[PDB]
């Protein structure tokens, strides 16, 4: 629990910080690599744009993710877990290929 | 005592409160042969701070223009914003005004301004002592008989101030 | 005469420069007061926005005005008279109260 | 009287400058507090946006107000009274709770 | 009472300033933590966008909140209580998970 | 010992805690003939830091105004923001 997910928004974990076997081999020092990958934890359900019936959000909760880090992405520690709140449109892929 | 080039000694006694400051504008002179501005029956504003906004001071000024007694402005820093506007009013006979720079500098000028206020039956009108300047009423100013101002000289004849208040300030100064 | 008024535009005189009896009383020096008030000299007739029949302009020529001075307001000396050209929408009132 | 109110605009007094008993108790010095509260003196009647019949303005004249001070808010001394001209949309509340 | 809530706006308390047992354990000094969480105190009722019948606001008064602090969020001390006025759209979640 | 211009020696004993600092505003004086501010029954604020926000300090100040005992402010740096408001 937070309070409601917001309309047209998504809540994700960031997938990892440092996949620490770089190339599968070397143990990297400070890459400082914040993965653009993520995991969807919640969805905003609908978009009410254009004064029309709530357009369904593009996909659904419980898939992993690939997002564009941006001003729209917001860092919130909901409960004890760091989670990121953005519009569903700030995402750049899931899994396509 | 001062050097006098006349070979005979001469004594001059100044009467009343005189501060050594002069008219900001030569245009202010209302008596050209005298070379001095004589205001008969003036009200006196003893102002705080630097004031180059006639822009803000206006409603006080309107009230004086309706009242029709001349006014003196004592203040610290004054643009042509005031002086040309004052020339526009004075030299074309709408209002009757003149303006001088406050004597010396610093907190010594402030301590002195209170002495003038007590003498003139007036007030040090000041933001930093708790009045917006533009809120002032005509009774909030001082008044006196008659003033004369030169390019070096300011003289003030006989104040409206309460005699026991003036004697009190003289005694408070004596402390 | 200029050449046509432009579509959605208005032509106004500025009402005055310095109402010179400030408060009705003092004769002001350099206020430098350019009145935001004006007088409508011409109207653009219609607005063609939204691909629809020319919406009539909000009011009409020959009333005085109150306008917002802005980049859109343009100073043009049509003939020998200084006039101001802007969209009808750059106005902030006529007379309302 | 000004000249017309403008379309979609509102005219308000600012409610006060300094409610001078701070906390109901202390007599404040220079807070310099320009109240975001106001009082509606006039209304623009309608909004013609979207090429549609004049949408009625959200409320009506003669209620007090709470507005966002902004570039859109314009200070005009109509007559002898300082009044503020803005779009009705620049307001942030009347009275809600 | 203020004066009306504005159209499409929300009024919230900020939920807290400093949840002072950091991690549940340490008593934090100056975190200076202004909670992005809030509590809805009022709602704007409807959005009139797109020249259409007042779209209902997304949720309702009397739930807690999670908002994006922003220029749109406005700090107003209505009565003796600090309250924040923003569009309903400036919120980033209630409670979603 | 200090130089005294009076040709006879004089001894002065200060009583209690005295620090050599003076009223920030001449307007504060409540006893003009004395030239000094006498506060009978004061509360005392011993403040940290530079404080030119009456702006922030207000609810404490309101409580004192209701209480009606005089107050002394000891502090490091003070604007007219306080002093004019105090006047």
């Amino acid at each position: 629990m937070n309070i409601r997910p917001l309309h047209d928004r998504v809540i994700v974990k960031r997938k990892e910080v440092e996949t620490k076997s770089a190339g599968g081999i070397v143990l990297t020092g400070s890459a400082a690599a914040k993965s653009t990958r993520g995991e969807v934890l919640a969805v905003g359900n609908g978009r009410i744009l254009e004064n029309g019936e709530v357009k369904p959000l593009d996909v659904k909760v419980g898939d992993i993710v690939i997002f564009n880090d941006g001003y729209g992405v917001k860092s919130e520690k909901i409960d004890n877990e760091e989670v990121l709140i953005m519009s569903e449109s700030d995402i750049l892929a899931i899994v396509e290929a | 005592v001062e050097d006098g080039t006349g070979l005979q000694d001469e004594l001059d006694v100044v009467e009343g409160m005189q501060f050594d400051r002069g008219y900001l504008s030569p245009y202010f002179i209302n008596k050209p042969e005298t070379g001095a501005v004589e205001l008969e029956s003036p009200f006196i504003l003893l102002a705080d701070k630097k004031i180059s906004n006639i822009r803000e001071m206006l409603p006080v000024l309107e009230a004086v223009a309706k009242a029709g007694k001349p006014l003196l402005i004592i203040a610290e820093d004054v643009e042509g914003e005031a002086l040309a506007t004052l020339v526009v009013n004075t030299m074309r006979g709408i209002v009757k005004v003149a303006a001088v720079k406050a004597p010396g500098f610093g907190d010594r000028r402030k301590a002195m301004l209170q002495d003038i206020a007590t003498l003139t039956g007036g007030t040090v009108i000041s933001e930093e002592i708790g009045m917006e300047l533009e809120k002032a009423t005509l009774e909030d100013l001082g008044q006196a008989k008659r003033v004369v101002i030169n390019k070096d000289t300011t003289t003030i004849i006989d104040g409206v101030g309460e005699e026991a208040a003036i004697q009190g300030r003289v005694a408070q100064i004596r402390q």
